[PDB]
């Protein structure tokens, strides 16, 4: 029912101008922060912009502050991203992330689809481990690393986990740390301490390879992982 | 001296604290009860103790810039006072003339616009010397002397204090008619509200275009001192009988 | 006529519970009461550092 | 037939009442009465939740101890997070006479009813976002006046029409029903093993009933008014009622009679709420004379009271980790004691 | 201090500011109880529980019919409480006064007013005409009773006397009674009620302002 769909992209010539649009549907899109992330054509997930509920907060990456703005319409549904003067590092898939902020709740639950663009001090999030060879059945660790520890003086580690299958777009597995994202298999747990986390799946199955992804939410910006790639 | 500025200045932050203590004050008549009482303790906070160590000492200690800011801050929170008695009155007159359309007609975005108008004008009348319209100061330093400037004197005395009390009495001979046709008890209240805003402004706001325009009538200091600390008694009794 | 039947019906069931001396159920109410002593933060004051609300 | 069975069931009572009188060797204050005083308790206001715009009625702790809801006049339902004040969702009822709420034991639904003679159940975890309502239970003839969650699927409520219900929130119909009160139940309280539980009602009478066959095993008297409260001791074993004649009692399951009175001359007024400590020492009830009490459910002696509402208290709760109190009021304010 | 906790206390406050719009939109509606018992026709005294709005000179009213002990402390802060009695039948008159002065006297209602609606004045003037009937068969003070059809006047002057006994014993001032005779057929109700409710909103502002 949760759907977000994304309209735009394509070609874009250098210094041009380009508007993004994520249109909603099945959910209450006032209530949800959103996002906007970007993964590089060969490369990881990069956070991009992020505007609250009601727009009364809104956050950029030093990357692209000042030429990109992000804006919603409620009434319509919709979420806008106006891109000028765009670099050739700016050729991207953007998603859309929806994300709502109360106690217990899971942000990056759901993201949506992606758009293709084509243009012809923070802490480091370090995924030594950059492919790992799985049979189906067996017990794998993921390990990712924090250069500043992701845990709070409020007990909560704000670590998320998400998993990128080859051709679809990313999922939540895990968030801060510890707590199952709804509709995960009992399979995946998350375990760790300050600077040092490691995601175990025990029985691995199909549907299991893919990327993935150890983002940190402790402060804007928001910094993903290298990705660990798992493979048959 | 001191006794009084502790006495306004408890009594202001104790209506304060009485307001927000309870829900029952969500009306705008607890909003503005709540815009007095700032007014008050402001003035009795910061103008009063240096206005009391001018009485002491007998001369400016803060020097020039720092007390003509002092003529300035003392007229924005009297008038600000004056206001807030003014549309406190406007209030209670919009809530006995209109018993069933007062929600609809004084409303939050509405009474907050007064509120905020209400200091729009107190610093528009205060900011009157500080940008240049004031007597030539005297060379020295030590000595800090009112604006007495003819001109200024007439409108920030009018704008202040006979502007509000036209206001203040038209609405309240109003609250009057309609008290006791709706039915001596509503004579003595409004009797005591007017009269101590009265006995305590109209003195001071009589003297000052007095000697500004007639130095031939001008009053003795001692008298000016008088009626100049009216104002604050004024100011420290407002929080013992407007909340009550 | 049948409310009264069913009154007396229940009569009958409560009058055969077994009941033991009040001495015996006060004397397991205060040992319970005094095995979690410690464990009662409302009981005894707790140190800033453990008290949720500061 | 009719002066027959009247005869009988006298009779019946009066050997009930004699067999709890052959039962009372001796007092709780006789046995309790070399033991320490609790001493002086004097809890403050940690933290206060605005945001209520008229009078509260309902209040329940989650299992976490962290997260409560209360609803109001204005037809909210208001669920907080305790430790930073922070409103983690506010629910519009359909009808704005609501006079009880419920938490679910897995923190996944809500509940509340009043005067319409339901109770809506509230699901807190759905994908669109948004708290949406459930289910709604309806079948009682009066207004609900208390509802509590056994399972994620299974509810008790207490109604003004002298009885009370077991649903079931799957289908939506009462699976048990439970009568014997002649006057409205006013509260109810769950065992902590959730096999049985306690109904006061406007006849000065509680009533212990077992959820599983659906039948009241005991009846406690002893009050001259309404019961407006009542709640569990820790252990299940006894329980404690407030009524409108401004007395306590304690009654035990299985010396099957009144333990402990607390009261005082000076109250005069009648008790809205009760709730016990986590290690049942300490009696919390709360008054219409603007503020609660703490007893010594062992000695029956005023051990503090909790004074800050300039109105009529409501609700009364304590947390399951007993580390907070929080109690509402009627002057749109619920306060956390600590 | 946490990028979660701040984006958490942004939505309470949207909902903090959702709350006080919904509080402030409900300020400006009167609600009133409406009381009475069966056959007294308190259904068609305007033209769960059931509730009821009407509009007149811009204000919306609000009226509840419950269906009087324990659920009525939840109607502590109405404007108003709405009695209707049936005058014509004499048989459940004292009943009617026995009701309303429990309503009066209650603990949770001493600072409510009460608009009474004597309904049905047009059976009492027939029943008096007719004469089957006597009031002095039931009430024995109407015989050395006089008014201040003339005998209609008299029952009917004698049936607000009663009520407004009731009224004033106990009362203090702090709620007033405002007795009404009404038929079935009259359609003005509505505004007697405006009028009941201004007085008793510029009364509790009088009281406020620290006035009369
Ligand atoms: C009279 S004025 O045109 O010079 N401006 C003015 C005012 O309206 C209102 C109070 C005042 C002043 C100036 C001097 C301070 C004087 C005052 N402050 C405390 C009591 N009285």
């Amino acid at each position: 029912d949760v759907q977000l769909v994304e309209s735009g992209g394509g070609l874009v010539q250098p210094g041009g101008s380009r508007k993004l649009s994520c249109s909603a549907s099945g959910f209450a899109f006032s209530s949800f922060g959103m996002h906007w992330v970007r993964q590089a054509p060969e490369k990881g997930l990069e956070w991009v912009a992020y505007i609250s509920s009601g727009s009364g907060t809104i956050y950029y990456a030093d990357t692209v502050k000042g030429r990109f703005t992000i804006s919603r319409d409620d009434p319509k549904n919709t979420l806008f991203l106006q891109m000028t003067s765009l670099r050739s590092e700016d050729t991207a898939m953007y998603y859309c992330v929806r994300s709502i902020y109360y106690y217990g709740s899971s942000p990056f639950d759901f993201w949506g689809q992606g758009t293709t663009l084509t243009v012809s001090s923070d802490i480091v999030m370090t995924q030594a481990t950059s492919s790992v060879p799985v049979t189906p059945g067996e017990s794998v660790s993921i390990s990712c690393r924090s250069s500043k520890s992701l845990l709070h003086s409020n007990g909560n580690t704000y670590l998320y986990w998400f998993l990128q299958r080859p051709g679809q777009s990313p999922q939540l597995l895990i968030y801060r740390m510890s707590n199952l994202a709804s509709g995960v298999p009992d399979r995946f747990s998350g375990s760790g301490s300050g600077t040092a986390f490691t995601l175990t799946i025990s029985r691995l199955e199909a549907e299991d390879v893919g990327v993935y992804y150890c983002m940190q939410h402790l402060e804007y910006p928001l910094t993903f992982g290298a990705g660990t790639k798992l493979e048959l | 001296l001191g006794g009084l500025i502790l006495f306004g200045v408890l009594g202001n932050i104790l209506v304060i604290l009485s307001v927000a203590c309870h829900r029952h004050l969500h009306s705008v008549t607890h909003y503005y009860i709540v815009n007095l009482a700032v007014a008050d303790l402001l003035l009795t906070s910061t103008v009063l103790p240096f206005s009391a160590i001018f009485e002491v000492l007998g001369y400016w200690a803060f020097g020039r810039v720092f007390c003509n800011i002092w003529a300035a801050v003392d007229v924005l929170c009297c008038t600000a006072s004056i206001m807030g008695l003014c549309i406190i009155s406007i209030d209670r007159y919009i809530g006995v003339s209109y018993p069933l359309r007062y929600p609809t007609i004084v409303t939050q975005r509405r009474g907050l616009m007064a509120l905020l108008c209400v200091w729009a004008l107190s610093l528009v009348i205060s900011i009157g010397p500080l940008f240049g319209w004031r007597q030539p100061a005297p060379e020295d330093e030590t000595i800090c002397q009112i604006n007495e400037e003819p001109g200024y004197v007439l409108f920030s005395a009018l704008g202040s204090f006979y502007l509000p009390l036209a206001i203040i009495l038209v609405m309240y001979c109003r609250v009057y008619v309609v008290a006791k046709r709706e039915s001596k008890k509503a004579a003595k209240t409004l009797g005591i509200v007017v009269g101590c805003f009265v006995l305590c402004w109209l003195p001071f706001f009589l003297v000052m275009p007095i000697g500004s325009f007639f130095p031939d009538f001008k009053p003795s200091e001692t008298v000016f001192k008088i009626v100049f600390w009216l104002g604050y008694l004024n100011s420290c009794i407002n929080p013992i009988i407007y909340p009550c | 006529i049948a409310q009264a039947r069913k009154l007396v019906e229940q009569l009958k069931m409560e009058a055969n519970i077994d009941r033991i001396k009040v001495s015996k159920a006060a004397a397991d109410l205060m040992a319970y009461c005094e095995a979690h002593a410690k464990e009662d933060p409302l009981l005894t004051p707790v140190p800033a550092s453990e008290n949720p609300f500061r | 037939e009719l002066d027959q069975l009247r005869q009988e069931a006298e009779q019946l009572k009066n050997q009930i009442r004699d067999a709890r009188k052959a039962c009372a060797d001796a007092t709780l204050s006789q046995i309790t009465n070399n033991i320490d005083p609790v001493g002086r308790i004097q809890m403050r206001t940690r933290r206060t939740l605005r945001g209520h715009l008229a009078k509260i009625y309902a209040m329940h702790w989650g299992t976490d101890s962290r997260l409560l809801v209360s609803a109001s006049q204005d037809g909210k339902l208001i669920i907080w997070d305790s430790y930073t004040t922070n409103k983690v969702h506010a629910i519009p009822l359909r009808s704005s006479w609501v006079m009880t709420c419920a938490y679910a034991p897995s923190g996944n639904y809500v509940a509340c009813g009043g005067l319409d003679n339901i109770c809506s159940i509230y699901n807190l975890k759905t994908r669109e976002g948004n708290v949406r309502v459930s289910r709604e239970l309806a079948g009682h003839t009066g207004y609900l006046s208390c509802c509590r969650f056994l399972d994620d699927n299974q509810i008790v409520t207490s109604s003004g029409d002298t009885t009370c219900a077991l649903w079931d929130i799957e289908t939506g119909q009462q699976t048990t029903t439970f009568t014997g009160h002649t006057g409205d139940v006013m509260s109810l309280s769950l065992a902590p093993d959730t096999r049985l539980f306690v109904s006061g009602a406007c006849d000065a009478s509680a009533k212990l009933w077992d959820v599983r066959e659906g039948m009241c095993r005991q009846t406690f008297t002893g009050h001259e008014s309404d019961i407006n409260a009542i709640c569990f001791f820790p252990n299940g074993n006894a329980f404690a009622t407030g009524s409108d004649d401004a007395t306590c009692r304690l009654f035990d399951l299985r010396a099957d009679q009144e333990l402990m009175t607390y009261s005082h001359d000076n109250i005069i007024c009648g008790i809205t709420s009760v709730s016990f400590s986590k290690s049942g020492r300490l009696l919390l009830a709360g008054y219409d004379d603007f503020n609660c009490n703490v007893w010594d459910a062992l000695k029956a002696d005023r051990a503090g009271v909790l004074a800050g509402h300039d109105n009529r208290v409501s609700c009364l709760g304590v947390t399951d980790d007993g580390m907070a109190v929080a109690t509402g009021s009627w002057d749109s304010f619920l306060k956390i004691w600590n | 201090v946490s990028a979660e906790d701040k984006a958490a206390a942004e939505r309470s406050k949207m909902i903090d500011k959702n709350l006080r719009e919904d509080g402030e939109k409900a300020r400006r509606t009167l609600r009133l109880l409406l009381l009475g018992a069966d056959n007294s026709g308190k259904s068609t005294i305007v033209k769960g529980i059931f509730e009821t709005k009407f509009q007149v000179d811009k204000v919306n009213f609000h009226m509840f019919d419950v269906g009087r002990r324990k659920w009525i402390q939840c109607f502590n802060d109405v404007t108003a409480i709405i009695f209707v009695v049936d005058s014509s039948d004499y048989n459940r008159l004292q009943e009617a006064l026995n009701d309303f002065k429990s309503i009066w006297n209650n603990r949770w209602l001493r600072t409510i007013s009460v608009i009474l609606f004597l309904n049905k004045q047009d059976l009492l003037a027939e029943k008096v005409l007719a004469g089957k009937s006597k009031i002095e068969d039931y009430f024995p003070e109407f015989a050395r009773y006089t008014t201040p059809d003339p005998r209609v006047t008299r029952a009917k002057y004698f049936i607000r006397k009663e009520f407004v006994d009731i009224s004033t014993a106990s009362g203090d001032g702090r709620h007033i009674c405002y007795p009404h005779f009404t038929c079935a057929v009259d359609t003005e109700n509505a505004r007697r009620i405006f009028n009941d409710c201004k007085d008793i909103i510029l009364q509790m502002n009088l009281r406020e302002y620290n006035l009369v």
